[PDB]
């Protein structure tokens, strides 16, 4: 797939992605914050089109995520996540994708996700998080 | 802010 | 289980803990670095013996835990932490205890652990690492 | 050092 590094910010607005019950996520795209203002991120975008887009606005600064978690699994010869899951301290959303496979989460006591990193071809390959205070 | 310095933490795994 | 919480430190020198093959994780202590002297956290003791210990005394600091992963699932009833293995920059400890039910884990691409805190009753019930750079 | 700021980083998950 094609890597990307969004880098680091101040926290997370808004979270636009995409996913298709039939196979997996595809395609991710953040709002972070920058001080304050928001700062509309890179769009990775799978090599492929067919997803169904999500967009998950969030009232920032008062909401922000406590665990992500999801599932990879094959697709088509491909291993990838197949399911997202964000947990806020305010509510739930997703999952999204298909719930099968091996499952992954990130739970945190203390910090934010302040940025993602990962790659994506037909689909989500993978992804870390910048976690800072 | 109070005087207690802070630190990221991640988990936790096990039992909820 | 009893509670505890090391707290944050520099650093990791080495860890202690005791584990079952047909159980799970049960005693755990470690040894952390303090601004370059070893800091020897409490031995967290599970309330039952008949396990078996392991040291693992790592090459501080040219080496690093680099991910922690693990299985939590069921013994007696209890979800506890059944398995962990430690992966550092120069080797792989473990897997100790049983490689059973939810697989969990926590790669690190940048920073360290610098502190735990859990639970432990019969076996080690669940835990938290703090990380720093 | 360089005079790039550094942040924690985990994963990836995948
Ligand atoms: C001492 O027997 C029991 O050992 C198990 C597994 O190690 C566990 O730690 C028990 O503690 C209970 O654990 C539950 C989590 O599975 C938790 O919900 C309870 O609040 C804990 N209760 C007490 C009194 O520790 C432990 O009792």
């Amino acid at each position: 797939g094609k890597a990307f590094d969004d880098g680091a910010f101040t926290g997370i607005r808004e979270i636009n992605l995409s996913y298709n019950k039939e196979t997996a996520i595809g395609d991710f795209q953040v709002v972070y914050d920058l001080n304050g203002s928001p700062y509309v991120g890179q769009n990775h975008k799978s090599f492929i089109t067919g997803f169904t887009p999500v967009k998950i606005s969030l009232d920032f600064p008062s909401e922000y995520i406590m665990e992500v978690s999801g599932y990879t699994g094959n697709v088509s010869g491909y291993v990838v996540v197949r399911s997202l899951t964000f947990k806020t301290n305010k509510k739930t959303y997703g999952p999204y994708g298909v719930t099968s496979g091996t499952p992954f989460n990130l739970p945190i006591e203390n910090g934010l996700i302040v940025g993602f990193k990962g790659s994506i071809g037909y689909w989500l390959d993978y992804f870390s998080m910048y976690l800072s205070l | 802010q109070s005087g207690i310095s802070q630190t990221v933490i991640v988990g936790p795994w096990g039992a909820k």
